[PDB]
């Protein structure tokens, strides 16, 4: 599973860019695609989704009209066309696979993400913005859904990322209980509607980071602040 | 003449309620018991559906003959006569359509793998319902209401040169709704009854033999009814059309007979492409 | 035949076997009907808020 | 020589002493209890897309996700619940028969005239379901699976054999052999320590896994046996035959117990399935029903219509709210 | 109503639909046939007249018409718990041997193997399964079957034959006896072929058989018949 | 076709 970007520089404003990320490894037709960007010193923001076959696509507000999202299948491509660039486009953008099915794991895969310069309804909060922790000891995180997450079917839709400094951010808990294959059992996630809780046990090295919680139950697809982890 | 009026208000109202009876019992069959799952189910039920549109327009006309007037309006009057000029296509293509799909079926089978589907039967019969618009709504929009010796006329009228649309439209009529069905379905039944002549399980023993003289006698029948129902009445309107002829009894009764004859095609279709075939049939012996 | 004295040695171990009365074992299959009698939905039919195919 | 007659006084000693076990009838037993009533269940999902005729079916252990083998080649996955299709598998060989879903709902096996069974990943890291397997040894069409644990798989076949695999080697690491006709289907006991299976020899056998050989050997049935099913207790197995007859063996009392017949039902039996308490034996039949039958009684509860063809296969979930039949209508229908 | 992961599992279940109908509307277009026969029938010449450890599947094309014939020649076990398998397909071909009447089967057993093949022909034909289903039936090795009937005469496979020793004559009586095997008459049709190892016709016979198959099922599928 | 007309 790789995918990675190109298409970043600087870019004067009103300029266009066409963000391209190519994927290999895995069935790119049968999986939705986002575009997620990243400030030089804030969180994640979701930007853009198309879904297999194309058949939905979805932006966020404050890029509506801008940006072009498409994919290419034949040749496993994502694009995004981006017009009147903005001073506050300048990001780290990411693109994210994510497929849809009863026990899937959306979001679960993370692209390298370019870089590009510009020179001229539902909120969720972190509490903490830094916590100074040692190797051994618990770790727990809480976030705060101003709109219940709890939908009617039985699922809470709240995902749980960390960014590791200078990589993608990962999938850890997916729908605020299930633990994302490949992560260790240390991480779990716990809580109920408006009000959960990440617990990291017998914290390591390799936990440090920054950690997001983010919504699904919508499409603001809104983040989190960013709890970010010292030693 | 009270017996005059008797036999003709009895002719129109005997048509209108053995069409709306048998074109309702088919649709009503085929929307419980067969459904539409075939090509077949769906050209019967769309033949069905326009007979019974076009003969549900037989009161208002009887009625028009016995009041000797149209006590129903403007609006009434365009509707009734763009409901009887569109039905009357819809029936007549539909009919050309099934007799396409049948020459299809029997003398191109590869190719009939590939058209033959429910999918191009339903695109078949949007094309139809689409093209027969093409004279709904000319008429729909030529349609008025006009005094004649203190009686209102639901009659047509047209633009300007002597008539020239009259006539146009006369034409038009005979020539895409008698002479260019006759040709499709002669053709095609002729075409397909020399190939099923060699067909092998047609041929042979008493019993296939026995089969191929009934498929050959229900084509001839099914041509024959067009044919009988529908040749009279477009010939008188041309005589009409091009000679004029006393208004006598006689005058009256075959006008009215040949409209009712014109009309008796949408009340023998049932049976002849619904009632009697092996699928229905069988329906019906299995209840 | 070698065939012939597999299936005898096989009808050997087969007839060397314990067998409870069939009035135990129909008092068992009976006590396990009871015993579960009340966790079965098809049996007892559940109301349509604990029917996860309601409509 | 002298071994058949040996062969045949064991088996009159066999008969003699299952005779003298038959101490009483279950039928007679049971008469103190009350009937369970009219069991009367609705339609509740109609699963629709194979096209095709319908031979196998199997629940997941989640009681929401099943699996649905066709003979158009094709295996879907299907969300109970919402109707929805989670997966459709195209096979190799479109002539399939059996279908299997793993405990763990990670693999799905199927196998068919081909005498190849088939293993499907579903959590694969593609993003698609990949054949993970094909175990090859069989000379006969495979007519039944059943997933032991995620790495252990009984098959049976129609070369008269049953054979304990292991996927990852990919080789029979145990083979059953004695049945003298096709071994047509194999019930896994709760336990999983044994397992039961019934031939077009008319017979059943019980088979140890771990030893390898047969334990006990049950008879009873005047035609083929199509389809077999372990009580929820683990102590008796319903068979479900050609003759239009089901019966219940006990495996301790080494005996048949009850048999499931009425006069106006002629057709040969499909698949049959308990509830979760048992009391309930549901059995597809080929005049195209299900008739659902008290187990502990014989007299038929409820009637199960509704398929235009053969009801194929049935299963009950695991915890017992519904039951889904599939059949050659290219239907599956969940019953509540 | 549904949640945004809902709507999404439900596009992906209508995109698996799309393909489901894709994949059955291209199989509906396929005509299937199944290959019947004893061990050395000529099987294994039909095959490879055709195309240029269970089932075999050989596909082929002829004339725009795609065609899945199945040799099911592996399967040793009982033919009644898998026939029912192939109900819906469109043709069937029994390949037989013309120059066996004479040879005995392998195990020595006293039994012709003509008259194998013929009760093989009885049980395919008269099979609940098949009762509409068009046979074609192979007639295979004429111009052996010519070399041993000059020698010896085909009073060994049918001692009430009554007839000359010509090729011709003892060709119809054989075609003759396996067509009478056919009960229903009326519904069932039987294409008899000659063909020893050159022909190259086989083919169009085939495709001309199938075509008035089609014709058929067309004709009962328009109320026709 | 042809009464009103
Ligand atoms: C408009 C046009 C472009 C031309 C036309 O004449 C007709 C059309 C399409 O559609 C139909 C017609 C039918 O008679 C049959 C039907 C209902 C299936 C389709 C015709 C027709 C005439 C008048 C009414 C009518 C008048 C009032 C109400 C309702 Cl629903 C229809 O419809
Ligand atoms: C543009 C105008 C003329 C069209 C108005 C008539 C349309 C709306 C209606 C009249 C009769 C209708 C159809 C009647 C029956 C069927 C079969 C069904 O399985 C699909 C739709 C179909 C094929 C109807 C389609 C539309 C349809 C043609
Ligand atoms: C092919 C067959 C079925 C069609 C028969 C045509 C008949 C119905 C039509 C065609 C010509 C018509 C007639 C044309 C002219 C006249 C003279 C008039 O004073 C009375 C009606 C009369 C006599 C027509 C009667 C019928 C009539 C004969």
């Amino acid at each position: 599973v790789q995918l990675v970007e190109s298409g970043g520089g600087l870019v004067q404003p009103g300029g266009s860019r066409k963000l391209s990320c190519s994927a290999s490894g895995f069935a790119f037709s049968s999986f939705g695609m986002h575009w997620v960007r990243q400030a030089p010193e804030k969180g994640l923001e979701w930007v853009a989704y198309i879904s297999s076959g194309s058949g939905t696509i979805y932006y966020a507000d404050t890029v509506k009209g801008r940006f072009t999202i498409s994919r290419d299948d034949p040749k496993n491509t994502l694009f995004l066309q981006m017009t009147s660039l903005r001073s506050e486009d300048t990001a780290m953008y990411y693109c994210v696979r994510s497929i849809y099915y009863y026990g899937s794991s959306p979001f679960d895969f993370w692209g390298q993400g370019t870089t590009l310069t510009v020179s001229a309804d539902i909120v969720m909060t972190q509490a903490t913005s830094s916590v100074p922790v040692t190797p051994g000891e618990s770790v727990s995180i809480s976030c705060r859904s101003s709109k219940s997450l709890l939908h009617s079917n039985g699922n809470t839709y709240l995902y749980w990322f960390l960014q590791r400094p200078g990589q993608s951010p990962q999938l850890l808990i997916y729908r605020m209980s299930n633990l994302a294959s490949g992560v260790p059992d240390r991480f779990s996630g716990s809580g109920s509607g408006t009000a959960f809780t990440l617990t990291i046990s017998r914290l390591e090295a390799e936990d440090v980071g920054v950690y997001y919680c983010m919504q699904h139950l919508e499409y603001p697809l809104t983040f989190g602040a960013g709890t970010k982890l010292e030693l | 003449s009270m017996i005059t009026a008797i036999t003709i208000m009895a002719l129109y109202s005997i048509v209108c309620v053995v069409g709306l009876f048998g074109n309702f019992l088919v649709m009503y069959v085929i929307v419980r018991y067969t459904k539409m799952k075939t090509a077949t189910n769906i050209y019967i039920f769309n033949l069905a559906l326009a007979d019974a549109l076009a003969t549900s327009t037989l009161p208002f006309q009887s009625v028009n003959y016995l009041m000797g007037t149209w006590p129903f309006g403007t609006i009434l009057c365009k509707i009734v006569i763009s409901i009887d000029y569109y039905n009357m296509f819809t029936s007549i293509f539909t009919l050309c359509t099934m007799s396409v799909d049948r020459y299809i079926a029997v003398c191109h089978p590869v190719k009939a793998l590939d058209f033959r589907t429910p999918r191009n039967a339903k695109i078949i019969n949007v094309c139809n319902w689409i093209l027969s618009s093409a004279i709904g709504l000319p008429v729909m929009f030529m349609a008025t209401t006009k005094y004649r010796q203190g009686s209102i006329d639901c009659t047509l009228t047209f633009s300007h040169p002597t008539w020239y649309w009259e006539n146009l439209l006369k034409i038009c009529v005979f020539i895409f709704a008698f002479i260019m069905p006759v040709l499709i379905i002669t053709v095609c039944y002729g075409l397909m009854i020399l190939r099923l002549k060699s067909v092998r399980m047609l041929s042979g023993s008493k019993e296939k033999d026995r089969n191929l003289r009934r498929i050959t006698r229900m084509v001839l029948v099914v041509v024959a009814v067009f044919i009988v129902c529908w040749t009279p009445i477009h010939i008188y309107v041309i005589i009409k059309a091009l000679v004029t002829i006393p208004e006598t009894t006689f005058q009256t009764v075959s006008w009215h007979f040949c409209i009712a004859l014109g009309y008796t095609n949408s009340c023998l279709n049932p049976v002849l492409y619904a009632f009697l075939d092996e699928n229905f049939k069988r329906c019906f012996r299995e209840f | 035949i070698a065939q012939a004295r597999k299936l005898v040695e096989q009808l050997k171990m087969e007839a060397n076997i314990d067998r409870i009365k069939v009035s135990k074992a129909a008092a068992d299959l009976m006590a396990y009907c009871e015993a579960h009698a009340k966790e079965d939905p098809l049996l007892t039919p559940v109301p349509a808020s604990e029917n996860p195919f309601r409509e | 020589d002298q071994l058949r007659q040996e062969a045949e006084q064991l088996k009159n000693q066999i008969r003699d002493a299952r005779k003298a076990c038959a101490d009483a009838t279950l039928s007679q037993i049971t008469n103190n209890i009350d009937p369970v009533g009219r069991i009367q269940m609705r339609t509740r999902r109609t699963l629709r897309g194979h096209l095709a005729k319908i031979y196998a079916m199997h629940w997941g252990t989640d009681s929401r996700l099943l699996v649905s083998a066709s003979q158009d080649g094709k295996l879907i996955i299907w969300d109970s619940y919402t109707t929805n299709k989670v997966h459709a598998i195209p096979l190799r060989s479109s002539w399939v028969m059996t279908c299997a879903y793993a405990p763990s709902g990670n693999y799905v096996a199927c196998g068919g005239l081909d005498n190849i069974c088939s293993i499907y990943n579903l959590k694969t890291r593609e993003g698609n379901v990949r054949v993970s397997r094909e175990l090859a040894g069989h000379t006969g069409y495979l007519s039944c699976c059943r997933f032991l644990d995620d790495n252990q798989i009984v098959t049976s076949s129609g070369d008269t054999t049953c054979a304990l695999w292991d996927i990852e080697t990919g080789q029979q690491t145990t083979t059953f052999t004695g049945h003298t006709g096709d071994v047509m289907s194999l019930s896994l006991a709760p336990d999983t320590r044994l397992f039961v299976s019934g031939a077009c020899d008319a017979s059943a056998k019980l088979w140890d896994v771990r030893e390898g050989m047969c334990r006990q050997t049950f008879t009873g049935h005047e035609s083929d046996i199509n389809a077999i099913c372990f009580f929820p207790n683990g102590n008796a197995f319903a068979t479900g035959s050609d003759d239009a007859t089901c019966r219940l063996f006990d495996l301790r009392a080494d005996q048949e117990l009850m048999t499931y017949s009425h006069d106006n039902i002629i057709c040969g039996i499909t698949s049959v399935s308990f509830s979760k308490s048992g009391r309930l034996l549901l059995a597809g039949y080929d005049d195209f029903n299900c008739n659902v039958w008290d187990a502990l009684k014989a007299d038929r509860a409820g009637v199960l219509a509704g398929h235009d063809n053969r009801v194929s296969c049935l299963g009950v979930t695991d915890d017992g709210m519904a039951v889904a039949t599939g059949s050659w209508d290219s239907f599956l229908k969940i019953w509540n | 109503t549904l949640s945004a992961e809902d709507k999404a599992a439900v596009e992906r279940s209508k995109m698996i639909d799309r393909n489901l109908r894709e994949d059955g509307e291209k199989a509906a277009r396929e005509v299937k046939l199944l290959l019947l026969g004893a061990g050395e029938s000529g099987k294994s010449t039909i095959v490879k007249q055709m195309k240029i450890t269970g089932i075999v599947e050989t596909h082929f094309t002829f004339k725009d018409l795609h065609f899945k014939m199945f040799d099911v020649g592996a399967q040793r076990s009982e033919r009644k718990k898998w026939i029912h398998c192939f109900e819906g397909v469109t043709a069937i071909i029994f390949c037989v041997a013309l120059s066996d009447y004479d040879l005995v089967l392998a195990e020595d057993e006293e039994m012709n193997r003509m008259h194998e093949s013929m009760k093989l022909f009885d049980s395919i034909c008269n099979n609940k399964w098949f009762t509409d289903t068009s046979i074609i039936l192979f007639l295979n090795k004429k111009d052996l079957f010519e070399e041993k009937i000059k020698k010896s005469p085909l009073t060994i496979c049918y001692p009430e034959y009554a007839g000359s020793n010509t090729y011709e004559e003892a060709a119809a009586y054989i075609q003759c006896q396996f067509e009478d095997l056919n009960k229903r008459k009326d519904t069932k049709e039987i294409y008899t072929h000659f063909t020893c190892s050159t022909d190259t016709k086989n083919v169009q016979f085939v495709f001309d058989a199938v075509t008035d198959v089609i014709i058929k099922n067309n004709l009962k599928d328009c109320g026709l018949f | 076709y042809x009464g009103f007309x």
